């Protein structure tokens, strides 16, 4: 009954009232770039950091299984074909659903407790196509070039582990292999998952806010759901784009 | 502080602080305490406190549970005060 | 017309506990009226449903001619131009500060120029007080200073009605004063038509010139502040000072005291 | 003793702010005394720090002789068995229902029997008056239903000292006025000593005996509620009527108002 | 300065006060058990669902790298030995410090700000050794467990796609292979992993709530904190695990 | 709905609404149109809004910018009572 189809046709409509309306550009531009620094720039430090060390691990714990096999040189086909094919996408939504997928409802759903988007519906002004829509293409860029960051951090981190733990390859590594590697197709089913995890990411990471019951109560509980459902159906979605990308 | 409870024939004469500390010891036997008591004399007591008046009005329950026409003599204004309080109805605590 | 919003026969339920029964109201222009209510009465609710941010079940109300109600969604953002809502706690932007956060109605319609629009707000905080607080985030302000700076960015436009969801309700008198005098200087001075909607009735009574009392689901007296004191009814009469014992129950309800006394007597 | 806390000569930070500055109070028991600042003013403080859940830097407060800043903090359970703090919104466990919010003292001390603590807390319930709340959860009451059931709570082991942090905030004059009842009818029943700090004057002191009014940093007034109602002081006389405008500044500070309206004239 | 040892030995501090003190037991046993149910009992869907799917993936994405090398029996020692030496615990305690290491945040902190914790210690009840500890002891016993849990439907998952999807093997799969992977010493090294990994999501998703601002902002951004450093703190210790665990 | 504004010898004979809207064309060429201007007489003015007091402050601090000793003539009461909500200082609007 509720979750049937009341929670899903509503966490529908706050979407196509937030994103088709009046063109407007130049007025949101100064909030795409602020909604920038807020999503993207500050979770950088979450998915750097947690991207040496998902980097460091998927060396060291692979590079000591590849050697059991007499095949250490496909250590960098190994790191990053994996954080970059699987891991890269969902880590990074994870830990984004975490950072910048908590502190939206945290926000526009401690908004809507403070009367703020009324007070804002109670100008002319739209408090979806202002608040919402500035968030929600701020999510849905920031992501997809987050996990790009993080594959380069978690690369350079295999780096780190199979090159200067191990000094046995300097150019072996990935200077001659990871170039079968780092194709194109590759790179384009990475993005392709960074954005569909970024879209269900900061979808339900901002219905939650705006369907929050308005206390703190309400809210601290609505930013636990988005860290649930957002890793709830970032794995899903990415057991489903896996058959398809790859169950071929 | 102190507490003691002494059946004198159809009066239970009990004596002390009756408050939520020295309330233990009588609670248990409370029934062959008031087994053949028909008024209860708190009057050597000094003050009485939420828990004690719980346990008055258990006490009054039981004498009433065998059936005895129950009555309380020698109590303090500052009891009566406090029952005033707790709106305790004129058929439980008399 | 007579007066500004004409709240004819409003009945709204949400959900199943009926807020309203058949009510009616009348802010005529120019008067600062007033409405009280027991707390959770759903007076806030009032105001959200007069500003057309939620339906009326059965309800004419009529604000200066036309429904809220039926309008094209369009259209209410052009005669929300003209109605301005003080919440409580302000309702003040976080991201800007205050100067940004009194210039946000200006720059969201009007085109006036960066010094015409600087000139604009830096006088109607002067208005409001607090134009030294032009640059203080909204969260570094005090409790009854953001409801202060969320008053001038309210008055901006000059909104024609402005209505105020408890203004002063936890504040102490001094402020309370300050937020009092603001709110009837304005009406002094602009032609707006506060709508205090509160229940901090001792102060509010002192500038509302025709308030209504509305009882647990409709509006039980009205008159002025004066004629309402005098009120002979038990409902009324309670609310209005208080007596802590009357129509509305002090005891919650209970079951004979004596089961709940000595559970299996 | 005479008092019941002699709050000698308290000095109290929190950082750079000085809060308190050398100020004296002293409660007596039996009497329900107040004390009342503006908003912000750091009474509140005032009351967590007569718990001994925070130290004054330069003070000497004395519990009933003996001070509370110098203690084991294992005999200051002891002696905090004779306080009870009522904090605004009560403050009551949401685990649990009321009945298991106002036994958790009880059982957590007492070994008072089951049908016995039973009798108990479904009397100071009557007490309070909200008996038939007992299996209503603490989010479900009302908004002055959770300082009743706080309140009922906070009597339980009959304190000697219970102390009421602004019990009286935003609530309508119907619930103010069962606030006022309740708090009064528990020190002329019990010998309890309320400590009401508040900043609702009207309501406050028509019980408080002998009331203190603290400045900006320290106290400057004091006497019972007929004797403050007529002090001749500005810092009192714009406090206790809420002239909005006095020594207290109604417009926050700002320069010159000139360059503010024409920026580079 | 303040990040240096402020915070630092403040969060060591409400710990030492919070375990170490009086050794009342049966008191907290009916806390204990309330907690489990809120930690670790309630959070299990979360990690039930969430681990049929990172098992599913482990499978269908290893399943095509592994049948490229002629080896499609080693699935259940890629599967299992996988999300049972370095994806279990770290994955089930990203999880964890989403599902129930925010809702200890949102909590622990929304009771300090409705003055619910000073008002336990207004009566003579301590609030750390009463509401700290039940909720500590409830966490590093339910994520060893919920770990234990998300590995067995993990590689049940894992199953459902190199069996049920590819019949190719019924019982070479596990019935087989498994037998000389699923030794003592492989879950031992999880359960440390588990169990540190416990420690650290629930002593700083108990800290931030205990030294949270209180208010619906200060709790907000707290909650976040948690799910912010208990996924680099995760991920940290899980390299520094590793490292010791396999790096010999 | 209106607005025009005409320098006729030493007087800016302004006229209509001077308002938030019809503020806009006024402002372009406010140096000109207060450059040889002693007073400025707004009679024809039904009513007047903040933004039209902000504009006609500034008219005012460009009269003094050359330097003019300026005075306002027709002026309403109810731009006068807008003006003492808002607690201009008597040397800007004279
Ligand atoms: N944790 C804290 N750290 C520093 N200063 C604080 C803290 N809590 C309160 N204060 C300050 O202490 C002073 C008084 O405390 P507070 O309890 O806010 O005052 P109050 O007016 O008595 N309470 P209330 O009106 O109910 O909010 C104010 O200046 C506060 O900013
Ligand atoms: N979605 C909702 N469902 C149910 N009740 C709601 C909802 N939104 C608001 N309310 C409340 O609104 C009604 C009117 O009270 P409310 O709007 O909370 O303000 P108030 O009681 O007038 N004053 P106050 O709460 O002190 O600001 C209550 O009876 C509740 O129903």
């Amino acid at each position: 009954g509720i979750k049937t189809l009341r929670t899903f046709g509503r966490a529908g409509l706050m979407l196509f009232n937030a994103l088709v309306g009046k063109p407007e550009f130049r007025k949101h531009a100064p909030l795409l770039v602020r909604q920038l620094y807020n999503v993207g720039v500050l979770s950088m430090l979450i998915i750097v950091v947690s991207g040496v060390f998902i980097g460091m691990v998927l060396g060291l714990q692979g590079y000591l299984v590849l050697t059991t096999y007499s095949a250490e040189t496909s250590l960098g086909m190994l790191v990053a074909l994996s954080l970059l094919r699987e891991l890269g996408p969902v880590v990074a939504a994870l830990l984004f659903a975490g950072r910048a997928g908590s502190a939206l409802t945290a926000e526009i759903g401690l908004m809507r407790a403070t009367e703020q988007l009324s007070s804002m519906e109670m100008m002319a002004v739209d408090p979806l196509r202002r608040v919402i829509s500035p968030r929600f293409w701020a999510g849905v860029i920031s992501l997809p070039l987050l996990t790009v960051i993080f594959v380069a951090v978690g690369i350079w981190g295999g780096s780190l582990v199979g090159v200067s733990w191990k000094g046995i390859d300097s150019g072996f590594f990935w200077s001659a292999m990871q170039n079968a590697v780092d194709w194109r197709m590759d790179l384009v089913n990475c993005l392709i998952k960074s954005v569909v995890f970024a879209i269900t990411v900061t979808w339900i990471s901002l219905f939650n806010g705006y369907d929050a019951i308005p206390t703190s109560a309400g809210i601290s509980r609505a930013t636990t759901r988005t860290v649930v459902h957002s890793s709830l159906a970032v794995l899903g979605l990415d057991f489903v784009l896996t058959a398809l990308m790859f169950g071929n | 502080e102190s507490l003691s409870w002494m059946q004198t024939g159809d009066t239970l004469a009990l004596s002390g602080e009756l408050d939520q500390d020295v309330l233990l010891p009588l609670w248990e036997m409370r029934e062959e305490a008031v087994k053949g008591i028909t008024c209860i004399d708190l009057s050597r007591v000094s003050r009485v406190d939420t828990g004690g008046l719980a346990l008055l009005l258990h006490l009054i329950d039981l004498a009433k549970k065998q059936g005895n026409n129950v009555t309380l003599q020698g109590v303090n204004d500052k009891v009566y005060t406090l029952a005033k309080l707790y709106n305790l109805p004129a058929d439980v605590l008399p | 017309v007579a007066n500004l919003v004409d709240m004819r026969d409003v009945s709204f339920t949400r959900g199943n506990r009926c807020i309203f029964d058949n009510i009616s109201l009348t802010v005529p222009r120019g008067k600062i009226t007033a409405i009280m209510g027991p707390s959770g009465i759903g007076k806030t609710t009032l105001l959200r449903l007069i500003g057309g941010q939620i339906a009326p079940d059965h309800g004419e109300i009529l604000f200066d001619g036309e429904n809220i109600p039926a309008m094209s969604r369009s259209r209410l953002y052009t005669v929300r131009k003209r109605m301005s809502m003080l919440f409580q706690s302000g309702a003040l932007f976080t991201d800007m500060n205050v100067f940004d956060n009194v210039a946000y109605p200006l720059r969201e319609h009007t085109q006036l120029p960066a010094p015409l629009l600087h000139s604009t707000v830096m006088m109607k905080l002067e208005a409001v007080g607090l134009r030294g607080a032009a640059k203080l985030m909204p969260s570094e302000l005090s409790g009854g200073m953001a409801r202060r700076a969320a008053l001038a960015r309210a008055i901006a436009l000059e909104p024609d009605l402005i209505m105020f969801d408890e203004p002063f309700v936890g504040q102490d008198p001094i402020t309370m004063g300050v937020l009092v005098k603001l709110i009837s200087e304005l009406n002094s001075a602009l032609g707006v038509t506060c709508v205090v909607v509160s229940h901090d009735v001792p102060e509010v009574l002192s500038i509302a010139d025709h308030a209504w009392i509305l009882a647990d689901k409709k509006i039980v007296a009205h008159g002025s502040a004066q004629a309402l004191q005098a009120n002979p009814d038990p409902r009324v009469r309670q609310f209005l000072d208080g007596i802590a014992d009357g129509p509305v129950p002090f005891r919650y309800p209970a079951g004979d005291y004596h089961a709940d006394l000595l559970p299996g007597s």
